[PDB]
RNA sequence: AAGGGCACCACCAGGAGUGGAGCCUGCGGCUUAAUUUGACCAACACGGGAAACCUCACCCGGCCCGGACACGGACAGGAUUGACAGAUUGAUAGCUCUUUCUCGAUUCCGUGGGUGGUGGUGCAUGGCCGUUCUUAGUUGGUGGAGCGAUUUGUCUGGUUAAUUCCGAUAACGAACGAGACUCUGGCAUGCUAACUAGUUACGCGACCCCCGAGCGGUCGGCGUCCCCCAACUUCUUAGAGGGACAAGUGGCGUUCAGCCACCCGAGAUUGAGCAAUAACAGGUCUGUGAUGCCCUUAGAUGUCCGGGGCUGCACGCGCGCUACACUGACUGGCUCAGCGUGUGCCUACCCUACGCCGGCAGGCGCGGGUAACCCGUUGAACCCCAUUCGUGAUGGGGAUCGGGGAUUGCAAUUAUUCCCCAUGAACGAGGAAUUCCCAGUAAGUGCGGGUCAUAAGCUUGCGUUGAUUAAGUCCCUGCCCUUUGUACACACCGCC
């Protein structure tokens, strides 16, 4: 990825990190009282973004815009 | 290896063996009821069995043509002496293989029959020889300079979706 | 006609040098994977090679 | 079109007789006034042609004349 | 006068052709053979150079 | 056309040997892929065979840049007459060890 | 001997290329063979761009033609010769193998 | 002609633009021997068409027959083929002339008959492709209406992306198309496994330390399949499976099809591919040893060679790229990708690490690689951090042009490309008009592939940074259905 990716994997991955091990090795019920505020935070530090990218077309520059067409 | 290419273009020249020899094969055959070809490549040898209608036909006398065959492909190709064999096998229920009829449907034309009477001709021989359904579609000029399309269709047929590869067959 | 000058001119290179091994056409050659195959008839032959459009 | 050149007539060839360039003296002694062109691979049989200034073998025997 | 100053028509639909038009015309009503049917059609070698050789 | 003796005779003898013969359309060829030590380009072998089809010894089939030449009943006998061979040799094609 | 051999499976079509990795392990638990699990080479997407149209009109369509090739390492280990062990190919038309020795 | 419906190739509200400048490139025109040529929403960075030769189809000159085969002549007392010298030609085309050799049935001439042609005809055709249209439309069986062609089914309406469904209903039940399908994207700490992917643990180190961290920190340093000398698949690869279905809730709705909101969930509309009955005298004979017919066929519209040309400019048009600046340019530093290619039957042409020389383009020797092994942990740009500039057509802009140097090629002039020092042109946000577009989308920003001996401003992909506006409508433009009119049925390019 890049710098910005970099960043919100990492800060996710550390998230996910510290809340997967206080549940494989300390209660859960403690575990809770940490999920819930890094969800009702932003939902993004423990869930991946969904979106990738989408291919492009061989009707335009991009994935969705097209070419100039002229009539005269 | 360095004196080897590389897998890719390996592949693309296997099927560009396939591709020249089913062509080659088409234009030699053409009246022989040929249906298709396939070819089992192994270090020791590669095989090539060509499937038709009238295999007793497509055989030489005491096998003089599948001779003539066998030795032309090797010294297309630079084949091994040994390592090159050719068979002819029939294909079971004809009616179902398009190239088969396309090439019958040739000759009936060449032979001069009303279109639509030798149409008719082979979509009953596919019909009842069994398939869900059978299309034929004749286009060109006849006894003017205007062109017409014949259209001779009975059953079911599918155009859309991955089930057109390996059902609807073409030629 | 004379051999000297028949074949003087050398095409070891550039559009002459190659054509399609189909039809020896020298427009819209497809060089890639050792196609040398002209373009049309290369979409006449794809099924036969392997070539399928998954998407 | 309009080639203002005239058509180039092409080289005819005199449709020469025998050869007969060497002769027998004395009731018959082989005399050549004729060279041979003394390449291996041009052969004793060959005989040079002869000319104001130079000698030319049938073959690629080279050419030599008179410096 | 039928086309533009290019040469591309101005009236396709025009039929140029004396014999023939936009329609094609089943000769005789579609009758006779060589045409489009009718309602009725519807219902050894080195061995030789061995000895040849060797003296 | 213009032919020297010897590479006539190489060559129908190749086409008698084997009762077939590929060739790549090339007039411009310098050597034929086979027979290369004859030193005979790939256009006399053109010619040759489309004369021997004209008058009716050998059958031409063409697939995409390559000839595929079947010797005939007729060619097999117009050889023999033309290369004095006795009625006993044959292509491999037409027999072979029977 | 001690012989180890690697046997690559290369193919266009995975059903096939996934039954003969079956029938080859398959083998080598019958011939009480250690061996190694087929490795997966990542797949090579052999990709041609051309345009739809013979002619020069048209609405520059394109048409995106493919070509996967899948390929297999398959490791076979043995205290024991093994080339006499196993004289077996079992494969059928299109899939490929070429057995290498493993120290070169 | 009327009524419904749909669509960012329509609008709304917005975004970025084009049209304004320079330049690349494509048409029309002008000139020329030629500036080869098709095409005028669905032509005009299209013919994968980035042409010095070739390509090449055009123009000026010059070779060859590569005119099979049949017949009649000429012929081993010669049918005939090449050829060193001199002229002659651009030519080392014995093309032609003087000159004699040499060749030896293979040819030469004449009569027919081939053949070839990027020659003409796409308005003679196949195939392919485009468009209407990728919108939602198309057809049987049985039954009803009819004397009949035919019609109902295929519909007032709700709904959807959709004759998609639900509903009234002389119709019931189907089939194509839509869907479904295949590929692709996101999730499985679930299974299967890997020295051509690796990860943790450990043994040596190297350095930082030592104030004391010492179960201290860094290591793309070395090892633990160097095979007995660790485990494992979390990360990578890729198979088999699963997973999402409007499934849960609430509300609206005939309470039906569905719509909206929310919890849980990785995902509550991922992109494509395919694609009906038919029509466009749509484009292609210049893709084809696809092709009918016509033209040419030895002073060749066959074919080769050499040179020119496809670029040529009083002008108009289209696609684009570079900018008009401080949200910036320059200088330096820090610094993270993913597609995917890589050594050739013809075919002589590969990606390249390291070291050395040169300022650069480059040059030299060793390597590695037919490839998850090497290039390569692809150290990309943008962006980020500091310095300078300072509103000045200025350190923006790099057009035009001069000089010099390297790579490739047989050949660089009409400049191939690249490098360096020069000059610094318009252009200060662009009229009437006009294009494209709804989420990793637009847009900026690089990198691959195709083209390639040399090379991208094109195209096709890939990745990075990443939003504003909307969840609607028929006002404009188009398209579809129903109704309606018809003297049209070759079907309005009609009839008259
Ligand atoms: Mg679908
Ligand atoms: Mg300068």
């Amino acid at each position: 990825g890049g710098h910005v990716a970099q960043i919100y994997a990492i800060r996710q991955s550390i998230s996910k990190a510290l809340v997967a091990y206080y549940q494989k090795y300390v209660d859960e019920a403690s575990k809770k009282e940490i999920k819930d505020i890094l969800i009702q935070y932003d939902r993004t530090l423990l869930v991946a973004d969904p979106r990738r990218c989408e291919s492009k077309k061989f009707g335009g520059p991009g994935a969705r815009a097209r070419y100039q067409k002229s009539y005269r | 290896m360095a004196v080897q290419i590389s897998k890719k273009r390996k592949f693309v020249a296997d099927g560009i063996f396939k591709a020249e020899l089913n062509e080659f094969l088409t234009r030699e055959l053409a009246e022989d009821g040929y249906s298709g070809v396939e070819v089992r490549v192994t270090p020791t040898r590669t095989e090539i069995i060509i499937l038709a209608t009238r295999t007793q036909n497509v055989l030489g006398e005491k096998g003089r043509r599948i001779r003539e065959l066998t030795a032309v492909v090797q010294k297309r190709f630079g084949f091994p002496e040994g390592s090159v064999e050719l068979y002819a096998e029939k294909v079971a229920t004809r009616g179902l293989c398009a190239i088969a009829q396309a090439e019958s449907l040739r000759y009936k034309l060449l032979g001069g029959l009303a279109v639509r009477r030798a149409c008719y001709g082979v979509l009953r021989f596919i019909m009842e020889s069994g398939a869900k359904g059978c299309e034929v579609v004749v286009s060109g000029k006849l006894r003017g300079q205007r062109a017409k399309s014949m259209k001779f269709v009975d059953g079911l047929m599918i155009h859309s979706g991955d089930p057109v590869n390996y059902y609807v067959d073409t030629a | 006609g004379h051999q000297q000058l028949y074949w003087s001119h050398p095409r070891k290179f550039g559009q002459g040098s190659r054509s399609c091994r189909v039809c020896s056409n020298r427009h819209g050659l497809i060089r890639k994977y050792g196609l040398n195959m002209c373009r049309q008839c290369f979409r006449q032959y794809a099924k036969d090679i392997g070539f399928i459009k998954l998407d | 079109y309009t080639t203002p050149k005239k058509n180039k007539h092409k080289r005819k060839k005199v449709k020469l007789a025998v050869l007969k360039y060497y002769k027998v003296d004395e009731n018959g002694k082989i005399s050549r006034l004729r060279r041979e062109c003394p390449s291996d691979e041009c052969g004793a049989g060959v005989f040079m042609a002869s000319h104001f200034d130079r000698h030319y073998c049938g073959k690629c025997c080279l050419t030599y004349c008179f410096n | 006068d039928g086309f533009d100053s290019r040469g591309k028509r101005e009236f396709d639909r025009h039929s140029g052709s004396d014999r023939s038009g936009l329609k094609h015309e089943d000769k005789r009503g579609g009758s006779g053979s060589h045409n489009w049917g009718t309602v009725k059609d519807e219902l050894t070698l080195d061995e030789w150079k061995a000895i040849q050789n060797k003296d | 056309m213009l032919m020297p003796k010897k590479n006539r005779i190489a060559i129908y003898e190749l086409l008698f040997k084997e009762g077939v013969m590929v060739a790549k359309k090339d007039v411009h060829m310098p050597k034929h892929p086979e027979l290369a030590d004859k030193n005979v380009p790939n256009l006399h072998v053109m010619k040759a065979m489309q004369s021997l089809k004209s008058r009716g010894y050998v059958k031409e089939q063409f697939a995409w840049r390559h000839f595929y030449w079947y010797l005939t009943n007729e060619g097999i006998q117009y050889l023999r007459d033309y290369l004095h061979l006795p009625p006993e040799i044959v292509p491999a094609t037409l027999r072979r060890s029977r | 001997a001690i012989h180890r051999i690697r046997i690559t499976l290369t193919s266009r079509n995975v059903k096939s290329l996934e039954k003969v990795c079956a029938d080859l392990i398959r083998g080598a638990k019958e011939k009480n063979l250690k061996v190694k699990g087929p490795v997966r080479m990542p797949t090579k997407t052999l990709r041609i761009t051309t345009r739809k149209t013979p002619c020069g009109e048209g609405s520059k369509t394109w048409d995106r033609f493919q070509m996967r090739i899948h390929k297999r390492l398959i490791d076979l280990h043995s205290p024991s010769e093994i080339v006499k062990q196993i004289t077996s190919i079992s494969i059928e038309p299109g899939v490929e193998v070429e057995v290498t020795i493993a120290d070169a």
